[PDB]
């Protein structure tokens, strides 16, 4: 019951599904096959979630892949665990957007998307009680931030009621791989805000920070930076497919953490992190916890949240553990900071407890929380868009395919209304 | 208690050199679920289900106030020792004074 | 030909009815089968042959409780539908519980519960339980007290709701949602008691010396009172009091019936034996501000009226000897209008335990039931919280959209400010 | 409250005052004896027995209980009187900081002569209202 469906887009969003199955196939001990040979009861009551049953016994996950370009999907079925997808769900085009926002949102994105939105709602009218879906994709490339935002729209129309969710990658300006991410991410974000419920951003800069300074190791790739965000992915919905002593689904917290519907970006953050040599020396206690967690380098995003003030935060911690200990600590943390807690809106930290933890960790602790200082992606976005924008530079690839600039125009002015009414709250006294 | 044997047992002391000669003798990273078995953090997979604290606070606060108890009853023993020797240090001044005045 | 049939609503509700349901088979000496390896008939019912069924109803939205309550060792024990279950959850929305998904489950409950009435020839009352922080307990306990009110009449109805801590909270928006379900319990339910989770934390820290309680603990403690009030209707007594003999004796004017719980002894094995745990000295701890069960002092205002249950070996004579020494002191003092107070019950049956639990055996205890001034303390700090969010209308869109109007948020302010003016106008002397 | 320091001859005054007062206890330090806030809520209630339950108040030599009894006076009994104390000079009080008191003691008094005044006129005022109702209702 009470189950969601996976989509994913792009290049990005399949590398990052191509962690996120594994390690969720890997909690519920299902085979690279689909075999199950789990060890415990619990592995099995909740598993329709996430996977479908078919004849034969074996299980299939309920993901929906989509690219402009067959070579992505084409190689994640190499890898582990890929035999699980079903071939049916794979969609594709043989042109591609080649990083062109408005190929993959007017011109080559807008025919391809009914075939992928038949096998969508051939999904979601199947399954027992809808929650809602979840989306991964990159906002730094074409056909990812053209398709998938237009599908939000599209899946928005048709289920108004349900709950929407999107992990998002922003593109840094300090580790940039693309020369033209400022236009379509200025041109997602747009359309972002209209349509998601909640959204989740995360940036590869902070990525390597954390792996180059918490944990350590000599040579981060991208299989770490996946595992690290597939990770805090399953955090947040484990709750819903274990016991607990205080269940909290998608929907709890998307009345808890959101206090106007347009204020709804938040960054997230994993503990405990710790590095291979100094594994042994710590010991886990709520304590050591929630004082990593509220740790600024721990944050998924290079946005300093020092540099403003939590609206609302979320903690989701896992493990048995005692409840008084969880409420008092999370009282001292924010009576030590009162200066970076609003003060119009007493008592902002939401906590719940799961008592299945990860696999192989006794404790683990997802921090989910909406905080005024994520203006200073937008605003350094907005002044790369600016800069380029207004010289016209790279405007006719864009302009040939239908597009024009009054669709820039109106999207600047929007993100920077954003920007203004969410730091509108910042200087905001009672 | 500050003890020394007899004068032979040292033995190394007329006009040592010994300890000057003994100076001159000088001249995608997988660590998040696979934390090290030595570590606190590991729990075994078999016993990840094990979903109640309350049992397993009430055993594990059992012992805990057990090492307590035989602690106490330890130290206090050392006390005890102590204080024995004392008690029979004073008796046996006693005798010993007596003893000496018998031969 | 006594019975009374209690109420389960919300996963807070649920988790302490499972705590009270151990407590009644283990007092009643009937195996977790419910099979027997007269005054069993206040709780039970004989089927004919052999098994006793609860007169007991768990509701919920979230399957997850009622899934786990179905397989453990306690499945044989209720009538499997009578743990009605929905599918989605309300998700701490008060609007949700109240208008959009309580109200195509609230019939089936009511059935179930013509179902049960329809058997008892000699129903006293009716007994809820729900934390009050939560959607759907706030929402649907709202609902099915006033569907009581009307479909039964006169029967006298008791409500333990929970109450949230002065600073220690876990969700972000309980505030709302409590206010609002206050406002529909004030003129719905006979007699409300208090149960803020922060008080009963510092008993157990105190009294108990447990460091890392979890709320199995809490629940205990709270199971034991309720065997506490209602012991005297299944044993044999000196003085007996009845449920319907309270709103003569405890409740001064219709709208003034929400007062604060205390226990006494609260002690463990390892230290309760070496003291005598005299009638006068539990009476005076039962009357020590530190040991309320609601974080509220007593020493900030009058009292009204107090019902305190004694059962065990205790002698009247001991009782009326230290009733003498406690009007005698100067910390505690009655209103002018109330020349005696104290309503007096004696018991022979001493308080039973459980087996792994944490209280030792006693034979005698003391549970009191007080009403007094000062209780509005809570009413005030909960307003205060309140106003802070509705000066800028924070959260208000996740209760308009799910069909609740907008002016419905105010009278419950006027209505909570009535109460706070007619507790100042009732405090005053003559 | 920033009020300046007093002068010699309006502590004298202070304590002239405050000696006036039958108080439950002989005064020895009146800066220590007042740090409680137990004192302050007597000589309230001396003047104002309706305005303050002194049974509220216990004697204190804990940090945490004089700054209850203190924020307990200043929430429920001065600001009725149309003022209240700062945090600042709450721990300032409770630390028997020299002048600290006295500066409370002197605003106090002053707040008092005024809500007594006040609590007069209303009385001669509603006594008026009542005397002219008996007057019409004795034509009717
Ligand atoms: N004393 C006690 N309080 C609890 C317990 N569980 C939850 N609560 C309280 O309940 C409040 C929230 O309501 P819940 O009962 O958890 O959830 P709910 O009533 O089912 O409402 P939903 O969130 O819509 O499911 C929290 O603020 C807790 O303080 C418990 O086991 N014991
Ligand atoms: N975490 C992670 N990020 C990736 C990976 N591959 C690419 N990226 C990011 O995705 C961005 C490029 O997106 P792109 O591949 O053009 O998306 P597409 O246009 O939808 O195919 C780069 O800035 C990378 O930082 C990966 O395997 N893992
Ligand atoms: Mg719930």
């Amino acid at each position: 019951m009470r189950e969601i469906v996976h989509i994913q887009g792009g290049q990005c969003g399949n590398q990052i599904g191509a962690k996120f199955w594994e390690v969720i196939s890997d909690e519920h001990g299902i085979d690279p096959t689909g075999t199950y040979h789990g060890d415990s009861d619990l592995q099995l009551e909740r598993i329709n979630v996430y996977y479908n049953e078919a004849t034969g016994g074996r299980y299939v996950p309920r993901a929906i892949l989509m690219d402009l370009e067959p070579g992505t999907m084409d190689s994640v079925r190499a890898g582990p665990f890929g035999q699980l997808f079903r071939p049916d769900n794979f969609v594709f085009g043989q042109t591609g957007a080649g990083n062109n926002w408005a190929k993959g949102h007017y011109t080559e994105g807008a025919e391809l998307i009914d075939s992928v939105l038949d096998v969508v709602r051939k999904e979601a009218e199947g399954c027992d009680c809808l929650q809602g879906f979840q989306i991964t994709h990159s906002l730094g490339g074409g056909t990812g931030s053209g398709m998938g935002t237009l599908l939000i729209s599209k899946v928005r129309e048709e289920y108004p009621d349900r709950i929407m969710e999107t992990f998002s990658v922003v593109p840094s300006p300090k580790v940039s791989d693309t020369v033209v991410e400022p236009y379509n991410a200025t041109l997602s974000v747009h359309q972002l805000v209209e349509n998601a419920d909640e959204c989740m951003v995360i940036d590869n800069e902070a990525l390597y920070d954390i792996c180059f300074r918490t944990l350590k190791l000599t040579t981060p790739t991208y299989g770490d930076l996946n595992h690290l965000v597939s990770a805090a992915m399953s955090g947040v919905t484990c709750c819903l497919r274990f016991p607990g002593q205080l269940n909290s689904d998608l929907r709890k917290l998307a009345v808890n953490l959101i206090p106007f519907p347009r204020l709804h970006f938040f960054m997230i953050g994993f503990a405990p992190l710790t590095s291979r040599g100094s594994q042994q020396y710590r010991a886990l206690t709520v304590p050591e916890l929630t004082q990593q967690m509220f740790d600024a380098k721990n944050m998924m995003c290079a946005a300093d949240p020092r540099h403003g003030r939590y609206l609302t935060a979320s903690a989701l911690f896992r493990g048995r553990m005692s409840t008084k200990e969880v409420d008092e600590q999370m009282l001292n943390v924010q009576n030590k900071n009162s200066s970076y807690f609003v003060e119009w809106i007493p008592n902002n930290i939401k906590s719940s407890i799961c008592d299945i933890p990860p696999k192989g960790l006794k404790m683990a602790v997802t921090f989910v929380g909406n905080s005024t200082a994520i203006q200073e992606m937008f605003k350094r976005v907005a002044e790369q868009f600016t800069a380029m924008f207004r010289r016209k530079a790279f405007l006719h690839w864009y302009t040939g395919e239908g597009m024009d600039e009054m669709e820039f125009t109106e999207a600047e002015s929007n993100m920077n209304d954003l920007v203004s009414e969410y730091q509108q709250y910042q200087d905001a006294t009672a | 208690s500050v003890q020394p044997r007899t004068r032979l047992e040292r033995e190394a002391m007329k006009d040592k050199e010994s300890i000057e000669k003994t100076r001159i003798n000088q001249r995608v990273k997988q660590l998040l679920h696979n934390p090290d078995p030595k570590s606190t953090l590991f729990i075994p997979e078999n016993q990840r289900f094990d979903k109640d604290f309350s049992v397993f606070d009430k055993q594990q606060r059992d012992q805990r106030f057990a090492t307590k108890e035989v602690a106490l009853e330890k130290h206090r023993i050392e006390a005890l020792e102590r204080e024995s020797k004392r008690w029979e240090q004073m008796e046996n001044q006693v005798n010993k004074e007596q003893v000496k005045r018998q031969f | 030909m006594r019975e009374v049939i209690s109420i389960h609503v919300g996963q807070g509700g649920i988790q302490v009815g499972n705590a009270c349901w151990e407590l009644f088979c283990l007092e009643h000496g009937i195996q977790p089968d419910g099979q027997m390896p007269d005054a069993f008939n206040t709780f039970f019912s004989e089927t004919g042959a052999g098994k006793h069924v609860p007169r007991a109803v768990f509701l919920d939205l979230e399957p997850t409780v009622i899934d786990e309550v179905r397989t453990g060792t306690y499945r044989q024990l209720f009538h499997p539908e009578q743990l009605i279950s929905g599918k989605e959850d309300a998700a701490n929305n008060f609007a949700r519980g109240h208008y959009t998904i309580g109200k195509e489950i609230v019939d089936l409950c009511l059935d179930r519960i013509r179902k049960l009435a329809d058997n008892c020839t000699g129903l006293q009352g009716f007994l809820v339980f729900n934390s009050v922080g939560g959607g759907t307990g706030s929402g649907l306990g709202s609902l099915l007290l006033e569907r009581l009110s009307v479909d039964y009449g006169k029967k006298s109805k008791l409500g333990f709701t929970i109450y949230p801590s002065p600073q220690v909270s876990t969700a972000v928006v309980e505030p709302y949602n409590s206010i609002l379900s206050t406002h529909s319990l004030l003129e719905h339910t006979d007699v409300a008691v208090m149960l803020d989770n922060e008080a009963i934390y510092d008993i157990c820290r105190r009294n108990l010396d447990i460091e890392r309680p979890t709320y199995t603990n809490l629940n205990r403690l709270i199971a034991q009172v309720i065997s506490s009030l209602t012991a005297s209707l299944r044993f044999d007594g000196a003085l007996n009091v009845d449920i319907t003999e309270f709103q003569t004796n405890l409740v001064p004017y219709p709208r003034i019936h929400f007062m604060l719980s205390s226990y006494a002894p609260i002690i463990s094995a390892e230290k309760a034996y070496h003291e005598q745990l005299s009638v006068a000295e539990i009476t005076n701890s039962a009357f020590e501000p530190a040991n309320m069960m609601a974080k509220c002092d007593p020493r900030h205002g009058k009292y009204m009226a107090c019902s305190m249950m004694y059962r065990g070996d205790v002698v009247p004579k001991d009782v009326n000897a230290s009733i003498a020494t406690i009007k005698t002191k100067r910390t505690i003092q009655f209103v002018d209008w109330c020349p005696t107070g104290f309503k007096v019950g004696i018991n022979y049956q001493p308080p039973t335990v459980v087996p792994g639990g944490d209280l030792a055996k006693v034979m005698r205890a003391v549970c009191m039931i007080s009403n007094s001034t000062a209780i509005a303390e809570v009413f005030s700090r909960l307003d205060h919280k309140f106003d802070l969010m509705y000066a800028k209308r924070a959260f208000v869109h996740w209760y308009v959209g799910e069909g609740m109007e907008e002016g419905e948020f105010s009278e419950a302010r006027e209505d909570l400010a009535a109460l706070e003016k007619d507790y100042e106008e009732v405090g005053i002397e003559t | 409250m920033d009020a300046p320091p007093l002068n010699e001859e309006e502590l004298n005054q202070i304590y002239n005052w405050i000696d006036g007062i039958p108080l439950s206890r002989p005064k020895k330090n009146i800066t220590r004896d007042f740090a409680d806030g137990c004192m302050l809520a007597e000589v309230i209630s001396h003047y104002c027995p309706k305005l303050v339950e002194v049974h509220n108040y216990s004697q204190a030599h804990s940090v945490t209980q004089k700054l209850y009894n203190w924020n307990t006076l200043n929430q429920r009994v001065l600001k009725k009187m149309g003022f209240q104390i700062s945090k600042n000079d709450i721990d300032c009080i409770i630390n028997a900081v020299p002048d600290a008191v006295e500066r409370v003691l002197k605003v106090c008094q002053i707040k008092l002569d005024k809500y007594l005044d006040d609590q007069k006129k209303k009385k001669d005022q509603q006594q008026y209202i009542e005397n002219a109702q008996m007057m019409q209702n004795g034509n009717k």
